[PDB]
């Protein structure tokens, strides 16, 4: 990734790097991390091995974006019910792109581009 | 203070009971009461020697001797003694059969009866130790004892000191020297600095030899002192001892009496070493002079010299140090140089700062480093004097500053600021980029702006023959560039080109570099564009670059008739004039056409060479660091850091016997205070007669000729005669010059200190680390240099090589397992230096170097580079033309640009592959990679104007000069692997090597490693990758060997701690030093190197042989 973005990145001793300001200083708001990276909301942070055994260690932080050279995202969040639980999102990389055209009214056209955590409802794990 | 000296030395042989003949004399008497209280204590040697009588009655128990080492010994306790000691109290010169010596306006000049060095047969170690070199000498145990034993019953002549050499009853003793030098260089979060202990013993008639060392190593101090026993400060030394022992008059000595077995009786090996006789006759060594090692394990190595040169004595120092190193762990001597270099710049008249990141100003120095700075009203800062007071010299200014030679001021807005731009000032912004003015290198009256960028570059150049050009890359370009014309075809259509191109280019506030930028084609410019680049003739564009650099505002438009080309006799010329004067433009040298004619090749106008600080040249100690520490907070990988153990250097000015050819030199030699050897001592009649030949005067540096007249203006004499020295009069050798003049070099690092300091302040803003903190340097990049030569009646074949390759760490280490040269071919192939060119000066298998270099290799991910130096394929002579261009291009290409990998996968570097010729395969693989056209085109680009004429075809592709010889030199390359991996195969060390070593030794030996691999086998290649060896069993092995002999040592300092806290009579003392304050540490330490923590801090370092633990 760095090979190929000569100049965009600032890498880091620990095998992490971070995406460069439009003036030249790191910005801290995304952080590429190495392939097989381990993510704990117990410790707050991310972990992988090196080759010399050391293990590295950054801070998981909720207002920042973790991404894997292949372009799959972590980042954390509250869940969408309740503010006081959290958890960790993957955003896989390979879009699909729809498109709604000729839809009459009441065919839902702008419902494509809809949020659906506004429709999500709030149940229980059932027992007999 | 002359007097001050003999009285030191007067006073002191009279402690010793030695021989003698004015304030200071009579408060004295007390001398004679304190000898008659010291004729209670008998005779106890020094703690150092103490430790080296130990090892020699331990190893040569039941021997035919154990001899002792000389207890009366004049002690060189002060510097500046042993220089005293060297001439007659009441003379200034001094001769015996050993040494001619002279006091002379320069200093002090010694010519010793052998004037240059030996390495073939001149290395002998002795059986009962660790293993011997398969090609040193094997030397009896029975027969080191009785040489020992001849080396400490010196004749009287040469031990008589030269100070006393004219009183009635000349004094006679044997002088000593503690020396403590490095071993072990301090990195700031991971290691102190660490040193040796040695001592070096000498009859008083070689008491310039002490001199010697002392100068280039320090003086240890009186080793009687508690204070300078290494043992009692166990924190800062390595654990190990040496000893050195002058003894030229064992030359004498025959084979039979020493107790070496007649040629019958001997076995192979002792008659390839000569170590047998035919005649009863026969010298010891033929004569010839020779050193004789002792040494294992234990950590005391004793050296005894049978000859009085100089060098033998800096190069036993390297050896015992090296010593020191493979017992010690982690770390690594190394023959080597090396700089950090800054890259620099041409800014022209006028510049405003561009590179200072945001984030950087002022404020944030001056809040970083509280009270190092004055604060000025303007925004301008200034630092403090060590007492103080501020120091106008350099000048804190803030980021976006513009300079100007027109108006002499730096300018900034905030309210527009203005400080006068002087020549006598550095001015630098707030993330470290220098800006000051000089005169043009080939004119003192032209000045312009030189910018210096603070991101440095550190190369390291090690293993590298001699011929190599190894102090080349701290040599200085400036000397090497000449001044040439800028090329006109024809004037008109010329200029009149030059104009259309000009269609805003001569704006004065568009710099002379953005112009270059513009006019050189780049991947982010419209592939039209390019295309019209490339329409551009060469010519044309430098003509522009030059009339941009000329250019003045009040010339409005009207540029063009400012500029011209004379006739010159009814001829158009071919040089621009400006206003009628011809303009000059720095060129370089590179290499020589097949006629020999120079090719000189134009630098960018912008390009000033980089600001070099040397950090290494001939002795040089380095440790290996792992990533992420605090003086490693950037890197991944283990990063190597360096220390230069010599404060003086052994220079060879070859060139010097030419007149003016050799500015450094001249100046140096015109100096005061310098040891100097191998000239010709000269008196003022000498001056006179060369003062006289004015023509021959005028070729001098003015330096030297100031010398010179210094010389002629001397009223004459008889035994205080004044003698000089001249550059241009090395000593006659059966009425010849010699060819190895020589003089002991202060480093230019300490004599220009300012360079240092400045490099230093660079790195802190560069940084933004406060200026309190230490900021070491780690190296960069590794570019050895080799030597090549083209075939001739029996030189065989060694022009492979362009002028750069690129190595894997397997084909490396072929190349510096070998060191191959022209110079003295084998019966089989070409010559060889040894391993990493250390075969002279190492004691030891040599494998125990190689398995470190390489862990330091493949630990730190360091890409091996090969500059070329010679000859590049048979035709071509490049001299060391490319080996100074090694650190000007590195350095102007960023990290991720100059790694293998990257050049590889972008095309700039081109891989080497077997082939076929006269039905033979020629393992070309061996010579790695090398640079193609494009890697030129790419960045070559940044040093000169035309990158595409820098190297010929045949330059980059030497096959192309004769295929033949090309062929002939790759089977010279496998032939002299073969015959130096037979080496490690007659000893065994191929046993000791490490698995990727082991199998790269069995294929260079017969083709086929143990398991059945060749070089191409992935099996073999994976082996030196740096995930499998920090996985490995045999590396932890080293690791856990290196954690057995710390906690040993811990032990054994534990144990002299306590033993001296609790001997009778030591208790102010004790408390003096604080101890039990040490005893303390030393118990605490203990437990630390036997913790997990300290396991692991480990990893990533070299660790040690574990048959060493
Ligand atoms: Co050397």
């Amino acid at each position: 990734v760095l090979a190929r973005n000569p100049g965009r990145f600032e890498a880091r001793a620990d095998g992490s790097a971070v995406l460069l300001d439009d003036d030249g200083r790191p910005d801290e708001g995304i952080v590429l991390v190495p392939a097989g990276a381990h993510f704990s909301m117990r410790t707050q942070t991310v972990t992988w091995d090196r080759a010399d055994g050391r293990e590295a260690s950054i801070p998981l932080l909720a207002d920042r974006v973790y991404i894997a050279p292949g372009g799959y995202r972590v980042h954390a969040k509250h869940r969408e019910g309740d503010a006081t639980q959290w958890h960790l999102v993957g955003t896989a990389p390979w879009a699909t792109q729809a498109h709604k055209p000729a839809t009459v009214s009441g065919g839902g056209k702008s419902e494509i581009s809809k949020s659906l955590l506004d429709a999500f409802v709030f149940g229980e794990a059932y027992v007999g | 203070p002359t007097n001050s000296a003999n009285s030191a030395i007067a006073l002191r042989l009279e402690l010793l009971g030695a021989p003698v003949p004015e304030t200071d004399r009579l408060v004295a008497p007390i001398l004679a009461r304190q000898r008659e209280l010291t004729r209670r204590l008998a005779n106890r040697p020094c703690a150092a020697d103490r430790r080296i009588q130990a090892f020699l009655d331990s190893y040569l128990d039941g021997a035919a001797a154990q001899p002792k080492l000389p207890g009366a010994t004049l002690v060189l306790d002060q510097p500046g003694l042993a220089r005293a000691l060297s001439l007659p109290v009441d003379a200034t010169s001094f001769t015996s059969d050993y040494v001619e010596s002279y006091r002379v306006l320069s200093g002090v000049l010694h010519n010793p009866r052998n004037d240059r060095r030996t390495t073939a047969g001149v290395f002998h170690v002795a059986e009962g130790g660790l293993p011997i070199p398969d090609d040193k000498k094997a030397v009896p145990r029975d027969v080191f004892a009785r040489v020992l034993a001849a080396a400490v019953d010196a004749p009287d002549d040469l031990m008589t000191l030269p100070w006393a050499s004219t009183q009635a009853d000349p004094a006679r003793c044997f002088v000593s020297l503690l020396l403590r030098p490095v071993v072990v260089p301090e990195v700031p979060g991971f290691s102190a600095e660490r040193s040796m202990e040695i001592r070096f013993i000498a009859p008083g008639g070689l008491v310039s030899n002490l001199d010697f060392v002392e100068g280039i190593f320090g003086n240890g101090g009186d080793p009687y002192l508690p204070e300078n026993d290494a043992s009692l400060a166990p924190e800062s030394w390595t654990g190990h001892t040496g000893c050195v022992i002058l003894a030229p008059h064992l030359t004498r000595l025959t084979k039979k009496e020493l107790g070496l077995p007649a040629w019958e009786e001997a076995t192979e090996r002792q008659r390839r070493d000569g170590m047998c006789w035919r005649g009863a006759d026969e010298l010891y060594n033929d004569g010839k002079a020779f050193k004789l090692v002792a040494r294992d394990e234990r950590g005391v190595i004793v050296t005894i010299i049978a000859d009085n040169y100089y060098g033998y004595c800096k190069k036993e120092v390297k050896t015992q140090i090296s010593y020191s190193a493979n017992l010690f762990g982690c770390v690594e001597e190394e023959h080597s140089g090396g700089a950090l270099a800054f890259p620099r710049y041409n800014l022209g008249q006028e510049y405003t700062d561009v590179h200072t990141p945001a984030g950087a100003t002022v404020e944030r120095v001056l809040a970083r480093n509280p009270g190092r700075f004055e604060a000025r009203a303007d925004g301008s800062a200034v630092l403090l004097d060590d007492d103080g007071r501020p120091d106008e010299g350099i000048v804190l200014v803030p980021a976006g500053a513009h300079f100007s030679m027109r108006t002499q001021t730096v300018t900034w807005d905030r309210r527009e600021a203005s400080i006068p731009l002087l020549a006598d000032r550095v001015y630098i912004a707030p993330g470290g980029y220098r800006v000051h003015a000089k005169h043009r290198e080939g004119d003192a009256t032209q000045w312009h702006l030189v910018g210096t960028a603070p991101w440095a570059t550190q190369a390291h150049k090690p293993a590298t023959v001699s011929g190599g050009g190894k102090s080349e890359i701290s040599k200085s370009l400036l000397d090497a560039f000449v001044f040439g014309e800028a090329y006109v075809g024809d004037v008109d259509a010329d200029l009149d080109a030059v104009q259309k191109i000009l269609d805003p280019i001569l704006s004065e506030r568009r710099s002379l570099g953005s112009v270059i930028k513009l006019l050189t084609p780049s991947s982010m410019y419209t592939e039209e564009y390019n295309a019209f680049l490339e329409s551009i003739p060469a010519h044309i564009k430098e003509l522009i670059f030059t009339v941009k650099r000329y250019y003045q505002p009040g010339w409005g438009a009207d540029w063009r008739s400012h500029f011209s080309v004379g006739i010159i006799n009814g001829r158009k010329g071919n040089s621009l004039r400006l206003d009628g004067e011809v303009i000059k433009v720095n060129m370089l040298r590179v290499g020589f056409e097949d006629d020999g004619a120079w090719r000189l090749l134009s630098l960018r106008p912008d390009f000033s060479p980089a600001a070099k600080v040397q950090t290494e040249d001939d002795i040089t100690s380095s440790i290996v660091a792992p990533g992420g520490l605090e003086s490693t907070a950037g890197s991944s990988v283990s990063r190597k850091f360096v220390t230069n153990c010599e404060s003086l250097l052994f220079q060879r000015p070859d060139d010097a016997i030419v007149r003016g050819y050799d500015k450094q030199t001249e100046r140096d030699m015109s100096g005061t205070g310098l040891f100097i050897s191998n000239y010709q001592p000269l008196t003022p009649a000498d001056a006179r007669a060369m003062v006289a030949d004015a023509p021959g005067l005028s070729r001098f540096t003015e330096p030297m000729q100031e010398l010179v007249r210094r010389a002629a203006a001397i009223p004459e004499a008889p035994r205080e005669e004044t003698y000089w020295t001249s550059t241009a009069n090395p000593r006659l050798v059966g009425g010849a010059p010699t060819r190895n003049p020589r003089y002991l070099q202060v480093r230019p690092d300490i004599a220009n200190p300012r360079d240092v300091a400045l490099a230093d302040l660079s790195i802190h803003l560069y940084r933004d680390a406060p200026l309190a903190a230490p900021a070491r340097h780690g190296v960069d990049v590794v570019a050895a240099g080799r030597r090549n030569n083209p075939p001739e009646p029996g030189v065989p074949a060694l022009c492979a090589y362009n002028p750069l390759h690129y190595m894997e760490l397997p084909e490396l280490f072929m190349e510096f397992i070998s060191s191959m040269t022209g110079k003295s071919p084998s019966t089989t192939g070409a010559g060889s230096e040894g391993a990493l060119t250390k075969s002279p000066f190492n004691a030891l298998p040599p494998v125990y170097d190689l398995n470190a270099a390489l862990l330091s290799y493949a630990l730190g991910g360091y890409d091996g580079w090969l500059s070329s130096a010679g000859y590049i394929g048979p035709k071509v002579k490049v001299a060391h033309d490319i080996s100074l261009l090694v650190p000007e291009i590195f350095s102007r290409m960023t990290p991720q640009e100059r790694d293998a990998r990257a050049l590889i996968e972008a095309g700039y570097l081109e891989r080497l592959e077997d082939f076929d010729h006269e039905g033979r395969r020629i393992e070309a693989s061996r010579l790695g990679y090398r640079m193609n056209a494009a890697f030129a085109t790419a960045y070559f680009g940044r040093i000169f104007l035309h990158p595409d004429v820098v190297f010929t075809e045949e330059m980059l592709r030497p096959e192309l000069q004769d295929p033949a010889i090309f062929a002939d030199s790759v089977e010279v390359i496998v032939a002299t692997h073969r015959a130096v991996a037979k080496h490690y195969v007659d000893d065994g060390s191929i046993q000791w090597a490490v698995p990727p070593l082991k199998a790269l030794l069995e294929i260079m030996y017969s083709g086929r490693s143990e398991e059945g691999w060749t070089l191409s086998s992935p099996e073999l290649r994976a082996l030196f990758e740096r995930e499998n060896i920090l996985a490995s069993d045999w590396y932890a092995e080293r690791v856990d060997a290196k954690v057995e002999r710390d906690r040993k040592q811990a032990e054994s300092a534990i144990a002299a701690l306590t033993r001296f806290t609790t001997t009778q009579g030591n208790e102010e003392v004790t408390e003096r030093l604080d101890i039990e304050g040490r005893l303390a540490s030393a118990r605490a330490w203990l437990d630390e190197v036997t913790s997990p923590a300290y396991r692991a801090h480990l990893v990533g370092t070299l660790g040690l042989q574990p048959s060493l633990a």
